RNA sequence: UGAGCCUUGAUGUGUAGGAUAGGUGGGAGGCUUUGAAGUGUGGACGCCAGUCUGCAUGGAGCCGACCUUGAAAUACCACC
RNA sequence: GGCCCCUUAGCUCAGUGGUUAGAGCAGGCGACUCAUAAUCGCUUGGUCGCUGGUUCAAGUCCAGCAGGGGCCACCA
RNA sequence: CUUGAGUCUCGUAGAGGGGGGUAGAAUUCCAGGUGUAGCGGUGAAAUGCGUAGAGAUCUGGAGGAAUACCGGUGGCGAAGGCGGCCCCCUGGACGAAGACUGACGCUCAGGUGCGAAAGCGUGGGGAGCAAACAGGAUUAGAUACCCUGGUAGUCCACGCCGUAAACGAUGUCGACUUGGAGGUUGUGCCGGCGUGGCUUCCGGAGCUAACGCGUUAAGUCGACCGCCUGGGGAGUAC
């Protein structure tokens, strides 16, 4: 906005692991204010890729989310009336953010029985480098890679 | 192929290029490479960066001398004045000299007309 | 813009008095003014223009001192 | 500065792989202080993995096939 | 009559006999912009004329027959 | 008669004018060496140039036009105008002390002369720039603005033409009337104190419809000249 006032609004971990993180994930997932079924899908998802990995939950999660996370973006800027492409570099926080949102993405867009075991498989397939969001964000980077002499 | 040891770089930048060229003391050319041949058309070929890729690609195409030391100079008004230098420092090179050899008329001819953008 | 390298500094140094000395020389500037053709008239009614304009800018500056904001 | 032939030495790493592999071949005994395993000085070529080569020290061994390849020892060798 | 050059994806063109079939052109899906044109990223797309035989391995070997061009021949 | 006007003697500053000679930087072209795949241009492109060797870089030569820095509301000229350096011919302006002539003055209808750039005639020269013209773009169209080329002309000698926002939009000559801050150029006395010429900015009385001008007047007066009389038709027709 034009005055820069804006606070932050805090958020509630998971009750049964816990942490944050996933709280948030469970809310990019839910819609239409239903976060019982959010949470019922989420955790039945991730016992499965956590039984098939064998090492836990949590950290084949964040193993998997690792694999997704920009590091350079393109916005916009004016230096004399033109306007040129330019890269820029991403916060912790908008990393976080744009890799939960591909991932929930490119989960929703398969051919399975059901959201649980497209986003199992999702991020199975993610925590190797396979899955379309790897294929997204390497677009993200090439494409920022590309605009490199506009930079500074 | 033939070791020299001693070289100059010579810079031309203009306002829609850069052309960097080696040459023994004596103005015999050995290598060149300009910003347009590295990849660059249109406008990024008017840029700083353009001009540091082109002096590197000269730098290695040059290496079969075994030139050790280099003397600057440069001619023109081109936004790759100076990013040329830096780029050659850290090809590995000792810098010696560096002179600006840029033409000035004394009075001379006569200049195109005002462009009425 | 003759630059010779002395004993025992490093690079930037050099670049930046090198860049000092060029500036000093004012070479981009005739570079920048021999770029095309001014006819006379207008060169001297642009330096009639620069001359105004230092002198209200001065008589300005001066008058300014007398007043005080608040 | 060309072309032709006559003169020798290098030269050519599919996968596999002791192996930077053209065939053939009298073929498996030659080389051996007519300075050898393995060193150091040192040059060359090199898909840069490795081969060739001058000297010195050392001073005298490698040794065929012997086992993965279809192939081996230029261990001596004629042919291109 | 004699030389020569021109078939490889949809076209034109590179392709070395060892584990290669590549490039340039359209259409499509994106990115930047309040919004266009300009730029940028990713893509859709092979019977190498039919047959032959040589190697461990035949797109690369020639063999049988194709369509038009550039010079030169020719006294039923 | 000497106070207006003029002559003589000594110095000062100056892109004032006419003619000849000469230097250094840069652009273009010609010949050669190295070297190898792009150059150039634009908002983006294309036309154009290049493997028959370009652009970049070094050496040698040819030719034309203009004089960076000094450089400045600095200087000179009736106005138009005048800028590298050296010599030859030549016009004006100003200052200091004195001598000489004796009103020899001011203004001027017709008349005469000078007068930017473009343009016309005859004979030369031609690097760069560039009306006309050709091509490439942009656009609904683009006889344009932008890009790539390019001929008259721009240069010299001699001769015409006679016009410009030729402007300070302010005719020439003389006298009188509070101040402040600077620039440039002479001179007197001892950095200070005076005294002449030209010039930039502000401002008082006064004047003006107002804006503004203000000792360089658009203030207070005198001599002579040129011009105006509602807008179009028209600065046109005969
Ligand atoms: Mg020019
Ligand atoms: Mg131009
Ligand atoms: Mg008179
Ligand atoms: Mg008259
Ligand atoms: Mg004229
Ligand atoms: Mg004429
Ligand atoms: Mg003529
Ligand atoms: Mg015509
Ligand atoms: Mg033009
Ligand atoms: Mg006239
Ligand atoms: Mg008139
Ligand atoms: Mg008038
Ligand atoms: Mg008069
Ligand atoms: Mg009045
Ligand atoms: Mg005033
Ligand atoms: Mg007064
Ligand atoms: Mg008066
Ligand atoms: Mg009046
Ligand atoms: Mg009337
Ligand atoms: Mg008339």
């Amino acid at each position: 906005p034009r005055r820069r006032v804006i606070g932050q609004r805090k958020i509630l971990p998971d009750p049964k692991f816990g942490s944050e993180l996933l709280a948030k994930f469970v809310n990019i997932l839910m819609v239409d204010g239903k976060k019982s079924t959010a949470e019922s899908i989420v955790y039945s998802a991730l016992e499965t890729l956590a039984q098939r990995s064998g090492k836990s939950e949590l950290e084949a999660f964040e193993v998997a989310l690792e694999n997704v996370r920009p590091t350079v973006e393109v916005k916009s800027r004016r230096v004399g009336g033109s306007t040129y492409q330019v890269p820029v570099e991403v916060r912790p926080v908008r990393r976080n953010a744009l890799a939960m949102r591909w991932i929930v993405e490119a989960a929703r867009k398969r051919g399975d029985k059901s959201m649980a075991l497209r986003l199992a498989n999702e991020l199975s397939d993610a925590a190797e480098n396979k899955g379309t969001a790897v294929k997204k964000r390497e677009d993200v980077h090439r494409m920022a890679e590309a605009n490199k002499a506009f930079a500074h | 192929r033939k070791q020299v040891s001693d070289g100059v770089a010579h810079i031309h930048a203009s306002f829609n290029n850069t052309i960097v060229t080696i040459t023994d003391r004596q103005g015999n050319a050995l290598g060149w490479a300009t910003a347009g041949g590295s990849g660059f058309r249109g406008s990024r070929k008017s840029t700083p960066f353009a001009a540091q890729v082109a002096a590197e690609r000269c730098a290695d195409a040059v290496k079969e001398y075994g030139i050790k030391n280099l003397e600057v100079m440069v001619k023109g008004p081109g936004p790759g004045r100076e990013s040329t230098i830096r780029a050659l420092n850290a090809a590995g090179f000792r810098i010696t000299n560096i002179t600006d050899v840029t033409p000035i008329p004394h009075x001379g001819c006569r200049p195109p007309k005002k462009r009425r953008v | 813009p003759v630059i010779k390298v002395r004993e025992n500094e490093p690079f930037d140094v050099a670049l930046r008095r090198f860049k000092r000395s060029c500036e000093k020389a004012g070479v981009l500037a005739e570079v920048r003014r021999r770029e095309f053709y001014e006819k006379p008239t207008t060169e001297r009614k642009r330096a009639k223009a620069s001359a105004v304009k230092r002198h209200a800018k001065k008589l300005a500056r001066e008058n300014a001192r007398r007043t005080r904001l608040y």
